């Protein structure tokens, strides 16, 4: 026997044993997520202990296999994600010390009380619905003086420990670990080194600034009615006037900014009460969306094992919107589905991930994963975007076939989407580039506050509402930082949302703007969609993008076509105030 | 004929011999290979396939003159949370001829190191466990496949088919056929007797 022939024996040996252990790890955790019981806590720890020990002992037997003699454009990609060094490459002393920091930063963030008052929905309502300048300021200033102080010493050690871990896996700094997933090396023609990922984003960000300047000027000129003195017509915006605690989610600002009071958005909540919708017809109408397009249908066990109802009074638990994948043909969804419009738009988000896992059903367990971390959520965004067009809701049961698309109605529809998709784009791009310079050496350890505040005025446009010092720490109180996660997956999610939508809407005779498109009864747009979903981890992300769009690089052009009517209305409205912001202005 | 329209089987494919011609056809020896496999392994049971199940476990010839009976249970059998009752061979260092059973619990040798007894590296366990769970989809359900073997040798075939009998009309000059003797006459009653062995 040779090398590639004996390598296939270890794959089938591991796949026939990992799927049995991974199914017990997800089944034990599913019982705790559907019924609060102390007995289910021990079953999750016992199932996770055997899974964590079996994965580490099988990776050692694959270390002696050469990583350069297997050529098949499929098996080579499986060994790169299995023969990795991982967090156990360091010594036994620094291994247990690094895991302790990850548990302390998550405890303070989850128990951060302001005396008591919790974060959400505790301080979330104060930072949104308040209509005052001296009321919502105390909720933001006290959060940095209590949570930022307890996370400052735990964040300094997080930089030095994670930097040495990345250098042991043949890299430069810690920033290369998050970018190593997009890096492709070993195939033929589909190569993509790290020298190109650094320039793909910095170029498209220069063209989105004119779109952000018109959106930021509309929020600044709107708050001048409530308080003219506190808001400068040419200045920036304080950090306590963005809705979110960290200034990332601008969805709460939609309640204070309303362009049209005559033609508001559509509401399909009352239309489902008369048509008998007992939280079951939502999934039935959503099933047809994945049938007449060219995608596989559902299964019989999907409607009998996935808890999609209410726990009632005898049982109670949680239901965070997150898709599950138990494996071996078992797929369940844990979402409390009610009878309103909020649950109708979010039903198609996790539903797109179900068709993703069903694409690579005949593939081994080592290929049941996306090409990158920024592609899993990209499948759920293109399904929820088409599920919000009034034309899509007209051909189904709910809504009235007498409603037509109005020019003034689309103005309010693009405003709420610009405060979430591109609303967090400048904040994500700034926070991602700021952390990449800490591990390198461009930002000193004692110059975090001096660098973080001077970059917000030049990109986001947020000054200092209250003078601080070099002791506070703002980025350490983030859900994706205190729990060890990457923020680069959200930046590419907003760009890949419009790239995959323009390709499907082009074959469906829906050119021009993307807000009037409707993916329904289109067999051609469904064939190209299943190609990149079936590939999974078998092929790099460069091939998955060409099969739908046609290229291998990101582009901001499809992002501007969806906001074309919004960019024109903001230009003729913000011309009376000021287009831009002055970084030399300070409220104090 | 009664085993085709019984409405108790999922799939019923016949190769070579038609499913509507074996009712009155004689067969020498009739065999039945009853076994249970997975859902994706049902398509592999065909004269002319290959893989890891139809090559090392149950080998099928190039030509097949019979039917393939397979239904679904997924109840009265199987378990929740995994199946730990039956096993199946995955890899094997040597091939097997068609119509041959392998009951040797040997160890597959992937590398060049001698296995059979000692494991650890390049010596994996070939017998794998199933996954019959009623909470999965369709391709993960147990299907009991009963392969029928229809052979025709020089031995006198004693397995044919029941002939359909009719009524008995008398006092009429009609046609009859008794023991392959085609005749046309009147079947009138008789009082004399013949011999019991004739």
């Amino acid at each position: 026997s040779t090398i590639e022939e004996q390598a296939k024996t270890f794959l089938d040996k591991f796949n026939h044993e990992a799927e049995d252990l991974f199914y017990q790890s997800s089944l034990a955790s599913w019982n705790y997520n559907t019924n609060i019981t102390e007995e289910n806590v021990q079953n999750m720890n016992n199932a996770g202990d055997k899974w964590s020990a079996f994965l580490k002992e099988q990776s050692t037997l694959a270390q002696m296999y050469p990583l350069q003699e297997i050529q098949n454009l499929t098996v080579k990609l499986q060994l790169q994600a299995l023969q990795q060094n991982g967090s156990s490459v360091l010594s036994e002393d620094k291994s247990k010390r690094l895991n302790t920091i990850l548990n302390t930063m998550s405890t303070i963030y989850s128990t951060g009380k302001v005396c008591c008052l919790l974060l959400e929905p505790g301080l979330n309502e104060i930072m949104a619905n308040s209509l005052d300048y001296n009321e919502r300021l105390w909720a933001w200033e006290s959060w940095r003086s209590e949570v930022g102080k307890q996370l400052r010493p735990l964040y300094e050690e997080y930089v030095v420990l994670k930097n040495e871990m990345a250098r042991a896996n043949h890299y430069e700094d810690y920033g290369d670990y998050w970018r190593g997933d997009y890096e492709v090396n070993g195939v033929d023609g589909y190569d993509y080194s790290r020298g190109q990922l650094i320039e793909d984003v910095e170029h498209t960000f220069e063209e989105i600034k004119p779109l952000y300047e018109h959106l930021h000027a509309y929020v600044r000129a709107k708050l001048m009615n409530a308080y003219p003195s506190y808001i400068s017509p040419i200045g920036c915006l304080p950090a306590h006037l963005l809705g979110d605690m960290w200034g990332r989610f601008w969805t709460n600002l939609y309640s204070l900014t309303v362009p049209f009071g005559q033609k508001p958005n559509i509401d399909v909540t009352d239309a489902m009460v008369d048509q008998a919708w007992d939280a079951q017809r939502i999934f039935k109408e959503a099933e047809k969306f994945f049938v007449s397009v060219g995608l596989p249908n559902m299964t019989q066990g999907f409607w009998e094992n996935s808890m999609l109802t209410d726990p009632g009074n005898v049982q109670k638990a949680v239901c965070h919107p997150t898709a599950w994948d138990l494996g071996k043909g078992d797929f369940r969804i844990l979402m409390c589905t009610k009878v309103t419009m909020d649950d109708f738009l979010t039903a198609h988000h996790e539903m797109g991930h179900i068709q993703y896992d069903m694409a690579y059903a005949a593939q081994p367990f080592l290929l049941r994963n996306g090409a990158n971390e920024g592609f899993h959520e990209a499948v759920g965004e293109i399904m929820s975007l088409s599920a919000a067009t009034p034309k899509h809701l007209k051909s189904i049961g709910l809504l009235s076939p007498d409603f037509q698309e109005d020019n003034e109605t689309e103005i309010n529809f693009l405003l709420k989407q610009a405060l979430t998709i591109v609303g967090t784009l400048p904040f994500t791009y700034m926070l991602e580039k700021w952390r990449w310079m800490v591990f390198k050496g461009e930002i000193p350890k004692d110059q975090w506050m001096k660098k973080w505040w001077e970059m917000k005025r030049e990109i986001v446009g947020v000054v200092e509402p209250v003078p601080h010092d070099e002791t506070y720490c703002d980025p350490a109180s983030l859900f994706h930082v205190s729990n060890d996660y990457s923020f680069i997956r959200y930046y590419t999610r907003t760009l890949y949302q419009f790239q995959f939508q323009e390709a499907l809407c082009q074959a469906a005779k829906h050119e021009g703007p993307l807000h009037k498109c409707d993916i329904s009864n289109s067999t051609e747009a469904g064939q190209k969609l299943f190609n990149m979903l079936r590939l999974g981890k078998s092929e790099p992300w460069t091939l998955a993008l060409e099969n739908v769009v046609g290229a291998k690089n990101m582009n901001v052009r499809p992002l501007l076509n969806y906001f074309e009517p919004l960019f024109t209305w903001l230009k003729d409205q913000n011309k009376n105030s000021f287009v831009g912001w002055s970084t030399d202005w300070s409220p104090y | 004929s009664v085993l085709y329209n019984s409405a108790s089987f999922s799939t019923f494919k016949c190769y070579g011999v038609s499913p509507t011609k074996l009712n009155d056809l004689c067969f020498t020896n009739v065999y039945a290979d009853s076994f249970v496999i997975r859902g994706d392994e049902v398509r592999q049971i065909a004269p002319g396939q290959t893989g890891k199940i139809a090559d090392y476990n149950y080998k099928l010839p190039d030509d097949f003159t019979g039917c393939v009976i397979a239904w679904n249970s997924n109840n009265l059998d199987s378990k929740v949370g995994g199946n730990y009752n039956y096993l199946y061979r995955l890899f094997r260092k040597s091939n097997l001829k068609p119509f041959e059973r392998d009951i040797s619990t040997e160890i597959y040798q992937a590398g060049s190191t001698p296995c059979n007894g000692v494991e650890g590296f390049n010596c994996y366990f070939p017998l794998q466990s199933y996954g019959f769970q009623p909470t999965n989809g369709v391709g993960y359900q147990p299907y009991r496949v009963v392969v029928l073997s229809f052979e025709l040798l020089h031995a006198p075939a004693t397995v044919c088919g029941p002939k359909k009998s009719t009524n008995l009309v008398k006092n009429k000059c009609v046609n009859f056929n008794f023991n392959g003797l085609t005749g046309t006459g009147v079947l009138t009653e008789s009082n004399k007797k013949f011999l019991p062995f004739q």
